[PDB]
DNA sequence: CGCTCAATTGGTCGTAGACAGCTCTAGCACCGCTTAAACGCACGTACGCGCTGTCCCCCGCGTTTTAACCGCCAAGGGGATTACTCCCTAGTCTCCAGGCACGTGTCAGATAT
């Protein structure tokens, strides 16, 4: 059968850690739009034991008087298309994982913190956060990046100027990364505007048409283990459909996981069987006229991308093809990846397909041990003192992190 | 100015004649019939009936539609409103 | 040849349209309106015939598309029957 | 007294007719379209009722109410 | 913000077409009157499945406060109207010509007065 969820874990602490030479740890703090991952940096160790308020990044409140449900124990959430564009709940989910992690004594975030962004961030979102972030909370010093450049970093041989393409996926897209000397080249990046949230939408839409027996039963929070663990991609997909066809095959590979249960019963507590249906819902990445939107999907942008270049830079930079994030933990997807890359490389040359170590945690991971390194970088970090005359759009160009554009925006 | 077509209205209402012209309405007629079955052939009474049957259906359709047109708050009528005052009727 | 429906003219469909009330008129509106044209004597013609092919006559009477007017819901008066 | 005739059964017609979005106005006048209807067949029925000089109205009657307006039903006596 | 002007909607004269009373005809089913068939109104006589209040939990409803939406504000630029420019085909009416029907043909060859 399924099993379920679980919840309202042990993140409670002393007001803070304390490190030697500087005292003040940085927070690690991670957005998302499936979850929020957070903790304080742990300096001087490298096997960073508890990441904590690793959580679905959704709130709701008790309207009748009750209490701010901004953790884990209809709804909504800060982030549209992986932007946040929020601040009525973006307060209490920054409040309540401030009050797990701890504050100091009084009314002001005491610690340096670095944050996530989106691959590109609108002005105005990077303009809101940074007014929540030193008008509300007042930070010291802040620095911002990229999930997937985190967690390259993490994953990088060595702190060096590498290049690549980082591939990475998540809620409402996927993104390719063209990083040239560790330079992000942000006039060819591209994103495909599906992944987790499409999958999962999709496979309950199939289930609910193919299933009219159990409506209500069948939710996203059940199709949570049949998609991260039921499910695989194929290698080459028309190749796996194709073996689905003969019923010898089917009976035998399908997956038959039986709904809560209480005519031989299954009319009501159905195994809901599964065999094209676990494939479906990962390809969308890589055909997304699975769903009625056409785009590129990955295979396509990951061939356009790379006919922009110079067939030299193309081979150096594509020794470096990184998966991370989201859907990238699909069982098989290096084999497909690698596969749908053979099939567009010229004839003879070579390639390598690199999966992060943890293609969920080491965003975090990678901006702890950057945090670790650039600890006082004081001219990387956007400085408070900065912010006294930076209007919030404000970046800087540092390593593992988004391209700033100079500008300037209206705001009374 | 273009809104006169106001009085055009008032006219072709005052009017009730037969619009089209005989001869293309005739032409269609009997190629219709012919490319349906041979040797078919039509008294002027039953063109006649055929074309007052004909316009009067297409006044229908128009009020019709100019309902509908003013139900989606227009004073234009596209090819959507007839294809809903189609599919209203179950035509 | 003018043979394509469009031997009916634009101005006496428009002249139908303003008998029946209606002001700005698109310029696709005549090609869909000869479309209604030819399927209301794809019903018509079709069925008046079915009816002079009751007797099996050459001549098409005013009575045999009054009998498919009849059936099809739309009576006549004037021509009797 | 037409209020035996509720609110959500009102809003189920149109749930079962597929509806998306309503304004409450539907609800009256839809009673008012329904009262018209009910209305024509139960009048046309004791219309084929008071032929047949019985003063129980019978569900044959109905029937061709019903088939002089176009329908066609089945159980009740088909 | 109410005029002058350039155009109809509506008015009077015109002319012959399209009625409606003849002016009968004569074909026919209507009206009269018995004849005759069989079932309509009458009607017991079998016995009922609509309605009358007990017992018990179901559905509709009011209340509440989020947050999508229709009604609305104004502007956006392209496609429908108002009007002129020119090309053709709808209607006139003509002669051609042929199918349906009626009729004389006739005399032959098949049938019976
Ligand atoms: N297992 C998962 N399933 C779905 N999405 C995930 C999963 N793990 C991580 N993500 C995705 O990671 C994406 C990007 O990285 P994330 O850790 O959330 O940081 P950020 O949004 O700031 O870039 C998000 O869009 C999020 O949905």
């Amino acid at each position: 059968p399924f099993r379920d969820a679980r919840a309202a874990p042990d993140p409670v602490l002393e007001a803070g850690p304390v490190a030697h030479g500087p005292l003040p740890v940085p927070l690690v703090l991670d957005n998302g739009s499936f979850q929020v991952r957070a903790g304080w940096a742990c300096p001087g160790q490298d096997p960073g034991p508890e990441p904590r308020l690793q959580f679905r990044a959704v709130c709701a409140r008790g309207r009748g008087g009750a209490r701010g449900a901004s953790g884990p124990q209809m709804l909504r959430s800060p982030f549209d298309r992986n932007v946040p564009v929020n601040l009525e709940l973006q307060e209490l989910l920054l409040d309540y994982s401030f009050q797990h992690l701890g504050v100091s004594s009084q009314g002001c975030v005491d610690h340096p913190i670095v944050l996530t962004e989106a691959v590109c961030n609108p002005l105005y979102s990077r303009q809101m956060m940074s007014e929540l972030l030193f008008e509300c909370y007042g930070i010291p010093k802040v620095a911002y990046g990229i999930d997937s450049l985190f967690s390259f970093y993490h994953n990088k041989p060595k702190n060096s100027m590498c290049s690549g393409l980082i591939i990475s996926s998540g809620y409402q897209c996927t993104h390719v990364l063209p990083i040239l000397e560790g330079r992000l080249d942000a006039k060819n990046c591209k994103r495909i505007n599906l992944g987790g949230s499409q999958a999962a939408g999709y496979l309950q839409r199939l289930l609910q048409l193919k299933y009219p027996g159990h409506l209500a039963a069948i939710t996203l929070s059940r199709m949570e283990e049949i998609l991260h663990e039921h499910s695989y991609i194929a290698e080459d997909y028309v190749e796996e459909l194709h073996k689905w066809r003969c019923p010898d095959y089917y009976e035998n590979n399908v997956h038959k996981m039986q709904l809560p249960f209480s005519v031989f019963n299954l009319a009501a507590y159905h195994q809901l069987f599964v065999g094209t249906e676990r494939i479906r819902a990962p390809e969308i990445i890589f055909q997304p006229s699975l769903i009625g939107e056409e785009q590129a999907g990955i295979a396509e942008t990951l061939q356009y991308i790379l006919d922009r270049y110079p067939k030299d830079i193309q081979e150096m930079l594509v020794q470096n093809v990184f998966l991370t994030g989201g859907n990238t933990m699909y069982p098989g997807m290096k084999a497909r990846m690698e596969k749908e890359l053979l099939e567009m490389r010229p004839f003879r040359s070579s390639f390598q397909v690199q999966l992060a170590s943890n293609p969920v945690l080491d965003a975090w991971y990678g901006a702890r041990d950057w945090a670790l390194n650039h600890l006082d970088d004081n001219e990387v970090w956007i400085t408070r003192k900065e912010y006294e005359e930076k209007g919030g759009e404000y970046l800087k160009e540092h390593c593992a992190s988004n391209i700033y554009v100079p500008i300037r925006l209206p705001k009374q | 100015p273009g809104t006169v077509a106001l009085r055009e209205i008032r006219r072709y209402q005052k009017s009730t004649e037969l619009l089209i012209r005989k001869l293309p309405f005739q032409r269609l007629v009997r190629e219709i019939a012919q490319d349906f079955k041979t040797d078919l052939r039509f008294q002027s009474s039953a063109v006649m009936a055929l074309q007052e049957a004909c316009e009067a259906y297409l006044v229908g359709l128009f009020e019709d539609t100019n309902l509908c047109a003013i139900h989606a708050k227009r004073v234009t009528i596209m090819p959507k409103d007839i294809q809903l005052a189609r599919r209203i009727r179950g035509e | 040849l003018r043979d394509n429906i469009q031997g009916i003219t634009k101005p006496a469909i428009r002249r139908l349209a303003r008998r029946g009330g209606v002001k700005r008129i698109s310029g696709l509106i005549y090609e869909e309106t000869r479309g209604v044209l030819k399927v209301f004597l794809e019903n018509v013609i079709r069925d008046a015939v079915t009816y002079t092919e009751h007797a099996k006559r050459k001549t098409v009477t005013a009575m045999d598309v009054v009998y498919a007017l009849k059936r099809q819901g739309r009576t006549l008066y004037g021509f009797g029957g």
